[PDB]
RNA sequence: UAAUUGCGAUAACGAACGAGACCUUAACCUACUAAAUAGUGGUGCUAGCAUUUGCUGGUUAUCCACUUCUUAGAGGGACUAUCGGUUUCAAGCCGAUGGAAGUUUGAGGCAAUAACAGGUCUGUGAUGCCCUUAGACGUUCUGGGCCGCACGCGCGCUACACUGACGGAGCCAGCGAGUCUAACCUUGGCCGAGAGGUCUUGGUAAUCUUGUGAAACUCCGUCGUGCUGGGGAUAGAGCAUUGUAAUUAUUGCUCUUCAACGAGGAAUUCCUAGUAAGCGCAAGUCAUCAGCUUGCGUUGAUUACGUCCCUGCCCUUUGUACACACC
């Protein structure tokens, strides 16, 4: 790790953008509505908002 | 030289095409009770004092 | 130039209409009235309104 | 009354301290004096000819008395002025780290300043003495 | 390089004689006398001040002011 | 036939001091394609206000 | 003046004048009266000050420009022409020197001589450009007191600046020299000439 | 602890803080007597509050001031503000109100904005010019 | 950044921004509460860091 | 400093180094009209020759002047650093010089010729009366030759 | 009125989008909550000068207390208030007083309907069609070129000096940025005239660089009106830095060389208060290179506070054979 606080918060933002993109390309026919990421101890959590989750 | 002193009675408005000129009615302090309207140059409010280099003349409209 | 919009003038009309008992010639207490009696989204808007409810109030007493 | 250099006008203090080390003779004045420029951002060398090493040392001394510690880089930036780039716009430039570093060692060997911890140079306990001394001497000229 | 640069002992005496009746004396005032270019002019103000004939009511660089002695 | 001297002694061509040259500005609103379009083919793409009820 | 001294001592000339009379660098604000009708209310002189440096807001209302001390107004107009924009400390000093020089010659009050120079160079009447179509004649007009002061200052400073350009004399000297001649107009001054000829032109069209 | 107060003054970004306590009447700016302060053309600016209210009245107190920020003018207007505001803040909690109100009267009458901070402030520049208002040069054609 | 992808038009600069708020709270605690406080009071967007000792 | 007198001793327009020098101008700046000696070089030389800077050209002494010349044409013996000199490390004998007066005109040619004679692009560029140092020649430098 | 902003007139009455509201930034809090990553007083510990108590410093924890200054959370504050002039005594406008603040409080962000064959296929792994596709218009490698110079046009930099250059000395900002699988921001000590080199060090940052001791500016001298010591173009010789590479000279340093330019014809740009102008600085770009831009603070004026003369654009009225709408 060992990052600047400035660079860290920006870096996380870029991470969201690239992640958000990849889902918007991949999950389109599932009605992907966007995401959110929760950084926790022991895990990174990614929640997929989709109208149709049976295909996801 | 017959110097003549006159106090501004009223601000009539702006004359001149460009408009940097103001119409003003004045009263002389020496021998009052007569008023003439003069064309000014600079900025003017009421109760100023204009030095009229020639006592009797006036003008109205400018282009 | 300061010209109060319709929304301010429109509310002030509607307040003095139904609340003339109370209000006042004083803005400061009229302000405090509005917070209790009316729902407004911003401090600034309310002051603009309370100020004009006060203006109208003042001259109503003159007829 | 009691005295600090803070009680003496900036210019005529140093001038009197300048005329002090001059009168003295214990100096360490490297000898490239009169041939050097005091900065790269200058056209001509100091007009004082024989002199002006005193004036800076006297300037340097007082500046370092006025605070905790200063280094060579700090004096380089202090004394460094604006340099004409010719047809190009002016820019701030640092002065010579030789004149200043040698002024620092020449005042130290003479005992007005000492190498401080934290880095830098601290006013010597003996320097407080001598500076507060000729300070009060200057207020004698106005008595 | 038009006159006024050096000493010329007759000029020295010219100074001592002509400085009175000046209400205002300075660098510019000395040059206006058809003599004493500004350098020796600035030196003249100091030596005329060694004793009398001028009173230092002014102070510094770019402006000098002196008055006839009293 | 080289160096400053030679060029300096030569006259300067008039094309140096010339103008913007324009060349087709005021014709900008008149299509050169000669083709245009057709109301039918346009109504297929964008629909026509005549059939609107059946759309709503 | 009943001297008093505390821990960090305040000097004699400092103690003396300051709490006695409120005056200039050292000069008298009293006396110094405007010798012409009008031109008063537009020349400041009481209220008194110490130096001509003041941060006021004179610009945000039409006529409040006139409440500025007229010595300071003289200085403000000194700093201009490019390089000298800003640089009031320069100007403030120049005025101080100028006043001293003016005082040396013909006594009086240098701050009074300033008042004299202002009043004398203000044009009483002037001309403007009135079209009338095609070739345009020139209509005579009587210029206001405010413009009379402004133009007086501007004319005085300019003439001195131009006379102080490319010559051994300094600004303060020429500035003084101008004011001195402009005290009672000798027509040897840049300002007076320009004033008279503005009333010469205004006379021939009337 | 003795009777003491602390005040400030602000012109541009300069803020001058002054500690007014009870004492033998010293007046000091950052290191030094008020008698230098250099610009020195502006010297009489920071003398002003003393001579407005009279050269005494500092005999019972001690004034020390320090300035950070601003510039060789900007700070001078800031320190004189903190000096005068302090003298009037001192009579507030220690002497009697009527002496204080006479001080505010003797100051404000003349003033420079001595008790009151000048609200002026740099305007943000915007693209299209080097200045806030100023635009660039355009040649048309 | 300029608004236009290309170069044409009067030059319109536009400045975005992102604000970073940083707090710190000092606690003198046992091992239990800290570990109890860190696992919960979690949140998206809030970066929680717990350092230790004096050095 | 002081009010001086002298008598007839000082002379205007003294000649040295095959050039003329105005007498009434200060000696440090008086030396500069000589080719090869600028403000710096002049200053140090006067200081090294032990001459008073407050003096004009027309003053000093026929000996002082004679000393001044002696140092100018031998800067390295009299202890001047030789980063101080206009021509150093030659390109033939490797020695350090300071070229003075008429001779600086000569050494510009020598150098200029070496480039041309060697057909170096910098030489060719000189021969065409153009700018060598690499500046854009489109807009600037129109009148010139 | 800045505003289809309102008043008023009124076959209209009452409403919505856009303007306003709103949001962000700069201003006011001795009231609230606090802070060894901010700072004050006191006490120890401690140095100097006077000595009569005093004056001026040192000591990232020797302790105690505080929150004025700094920081940012929650609030509060202004509503053109009060009074008075002017006006259909309407909306408003003007002056005075008070006030942190009374020009939309100052400056921004956002911003409806509609138009243009405005610009961008050279930002896009956005894209239709066309062209090309192995002697390639794919791609990479070496080298050159985009900088080429009789000249025309535009944004600028630096100046023609004495409100100045030069030399000493005084010496004060604000917006920023800065190094992990790395070599970023750099204090300090030595060596060196300089540029720079070398040994170490603090910092992933309100903690270190940095109080960014920036520049104009202030002070004391040197020069004296002479293209002068103003001006620094051009050019010679040498030393260093970035980089695999510096020749057509990346940049920096030193000596030398010392051009035009004596205030600029016809024309034309920008601008109303902490604004104009002067002055430097950080950031973008960046291995090296700012004479550019984006923001920042420092010093700080003159003159309007008006009009429709010029120019530009809006609005009615009017004419129309135009509606792909005078291209
Ligand atoms: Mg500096
Ligand atoms: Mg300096
Ligand atoms: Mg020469
Ligand atoms: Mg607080
Ligand atoms: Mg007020
Ligand atoms: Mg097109
Ligand atoms: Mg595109
Ligand atoms: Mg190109
Ligand atoms: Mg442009
Ligand atoms: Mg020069
Ligand atoms: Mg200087
Ligand atoms: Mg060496
Ligand atoms: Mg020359
Ligand atoms: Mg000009
Ligand atoms: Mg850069
Ligand atoms: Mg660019
Ligand atoms: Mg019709």
């Amino acid at each position: 790790a060992l990052i600047s606080k400035k660079r860290k918060l920006v870096a996380d933002g870029v991470f969201y953008a690239e992640l958000n993109e990849f889902f918007t390309r991949e999950l389109a026919e599932e009605g992907y509505s966007g995401v959110e990421v929760r950084v926790t101890p022991t895990k990174t959590e990614v929640i997929i908002r989709a109208t149709r989750t049976q295909d996801v | 030289t017959p110097v003549t002193l006159a106090k501004v009675i009223k601000v009539l408005g702006r004359t001149g095409s460009r408009g940097g000129v103001t119409q003003v009615r004045v009263e002389f302090l020496e021998d009052t009770s007569r008023t003439i309207v003069r064309n000014v140059k600079g900025p003017v409010r009421e109760n100023d004092i204009l030095v009229l280099m020639e006592s009797e003349r006036e003008a109205r409209r400018l282009r | 130039g300061r010209v109060r919009t319709k929304t301010v003038k429109r509310a002030s009309k509607a307040l003095i209409e139904r609340y003339y008992p109370k209000l006042t010639l004083d803005f400061q207490t009229n302000k405090r009235l509005c917070d209790e009696i009316a729902t407004i989204q911003s401090k600034r808007l309310r002051n603009k309104i309370a100020g004009y409810t006060t203006h109208l109030m003042k001259r109503i007493q003159k007829g | 009354p009691g005295v600090s250099v803070r009680d003496v006008a900036a210019q005529d203090f140093i001038n009197a301290y300048a005329s002090f080390l001059q009168r003295q003779g214990k100096l360490e004045v490297p000898g490239y004096v009169d041939i050097v420029k005091t900065s790269s951002g200058n056209e001509m060398p100091p007009q004082d000819a024989e002199g002006w090493f005193y004036k800076r040392a006297a300037s340097v001394a007082r500046h370092i008395y006025m605070r905790k510690q200063v280094g060579v880089g700090k004096l380089n930036k202090l004394y460094g002025g604006a340099k004409s780039r010719g047809v190009r716009p002016y820019k701030h430039i640092d002065a010579s780290g030789s004149i200043n570093r040698k002024v620092l060692q020449a005042l130290e060997k003479i005992g007005i300043v000492e190498i401080s911890p934290k880095g830098g140079r601290r006013i010597s306990e003996n320097g407080q003495r001598d500076l507060d001394r000729i300070a009060a001497q200057t207020l004698e000229e106005d008595e | 390089a038009q006159h006024a640069v050096i000493l010329d002992q007759e000029k020295y005496d010219r100074i001592l004689k002509e400085v009175p009746t000046y209400r205002y004396v300075s660098v510019s005032v000395l040059v206006d006398r058809l003599k004493i270019g500004g350098s020796l002019a600035r030196i003249a103000l100091r030596h005329l001040e060694k004793e009398g004939i001028i009173k230092p009511i002014s102070k510094h660089s770019k402006q000098a002011i002196y008055t006839r002695a009293t | 036939t080289a160096g400053r001297r030679n060029n300096r002694s030569k006259d300067v061509t008039d094309s140096a001091t010339t103008k913007k040259s324009n060349t087709r500005r005021a014709t900008d609103r008149h299509s050169r394609t000669g083709k245009t379009d057709t109301k039918k083919k346009v109504n297929q793409g964008w629909g026509d206000d005549k059939k609107e009820l059946s759309a709503e | 003046f009943t001297p008093v001294v505390l821990a960090t001592p305040i000097p004699e000339e400092v103690q003396q004048a300051q709490t006695e009379i409120k005056l200039f660098n050292k000069w008298s604000f009293e006396e110094v009266e405007v010798k012409d009708a009008s031109l008063v209310d537009y020349v400041q002189v009481r209220q008194p000050i110490f130096v001509a440096h003041t941060a006021g807001r004179y610009a945000n209302k039409r006529f409040r420009k006139a409440q500025c001390p007229i010595i300071e107004r003289l200085t403000n107009s000194l700093m201009m022409n490019g390089r000298n924009n800003g640089k009031k400390l320069k100007a403030v000093r120049i005025i101080k020197h100028t006043l001293d020089i003016i005082n040396v010659l013909t006594d009086q009050n240098p701050i009074q001589v300033v008042v004299d120079a202002i009043t004398n160079t203000g044009p009483r009447e002037d001309t403007t450009r009135v079209g009338g179509g095609g070739a345009a004649r020139r209509q005579a007009v009587d210029v206001s007191p405010l413009r009379r002061v402004n133009q007086a200052i501007a004319l005085l400073t300019i003439g001195a600046r131009e006379a102080a350009f490319r010559n051994i004399k300094t600004i303060a000297e020429t500035l003084a020299e101008e004011l001195i001649n402009a005290a009672k107009g000798s027509s040897t001054s840049y300002a007076i000439k320009k004033k008279d000829e503005l009333e010469r032109v205004a006379k021939s069209n009337r | 602890a003795v009777p003491s107060v602390q005040t400030f003054g602000k012109k541009k970004s300069a803020t001058a803080v002054a500690h007014v306590k009870a004492g033998k009447g010293l007046i000091k700016v950052n290191g030094s007597p008020i008698t230098l302060v250099e610009p020195e053309i502006l010297r009489f600016k920071v003398y002003e509050p003393l001579l407005l209210v009279g050269l005494d009245k500092f005999s019972n107190i001690d004034i020390r001031v320090r300035v950070t920020g601003g510039g060789h003018v900007s700070q001078v207007y800031a320190i004189r503000q903190a000096i005068a505001k302090g003298l009037v803040a001192y009579h507030q909690k220690y002497v009697d109100e009527q002496s204080k109100n006479e001080l505010k009267k003797a100051f404000t009458s003349y003033d420079r904005t001595l008790l009151i901070a000048d609200s002026r402030r740099p305007e943000p520049k915007k693209f299209g010019g080097k200045g806030a208002r100023s635009r660039f040069q355009k040649s048309y054609r | 950044t300029r608004k236009t992808p290309n170069g044409e038009g009067s030059k319109t600069w536009e400045t975005y921004e992102m604000r970073i708020h940083k707090r710190y709270i000092d606690l003198e605690a046992p091992v239990q509460i800290v570990k109890r406080i860190t696992q919960i009071t979690i949140e998206p967007g809030v970066d929680v860091e717990v350092v230790v000792a004096s050095n | 400093s002081l009010v001086v007198q002298e008598q007839g001793s000082f002379q205007h327009i003294l000649r040295l180094l095959n050039t003329n020098v105005d007498g009434n101008i200060k000696i440090v700046y008086a030396l500069t009209t000589i080719k090869g000696v600028g403000r710096r070089y002049s200053n140090l030389v006067c200081k090294k020759a032990d001459v008073d800077l407050h003096k004009r050209a027309g003053e000093l002494t026929q000996e002082e002047l004679e000393r001044i010349v002696q140092i100018m044409q031998n800067p390295t013996h009299y202890k001047i650093p030789a980063w101080f000199l206009n021509r150093q490390n030659d390109i033939t004998d490797g020695k350090d010089y300071h070229t003075l007066a008429n001779n600086v005109e000569s050494k510009l040619r020598d150098d200029l010729e070496r480039l041309k004679k060697i057909r170096a692009h910098r030489g060719i560029r000189h021969f065409w009366g153009l700018r060598v140092r690499g500046q854009h020649t489109k807009t600037t430098g129109r009148r010139r030759a």
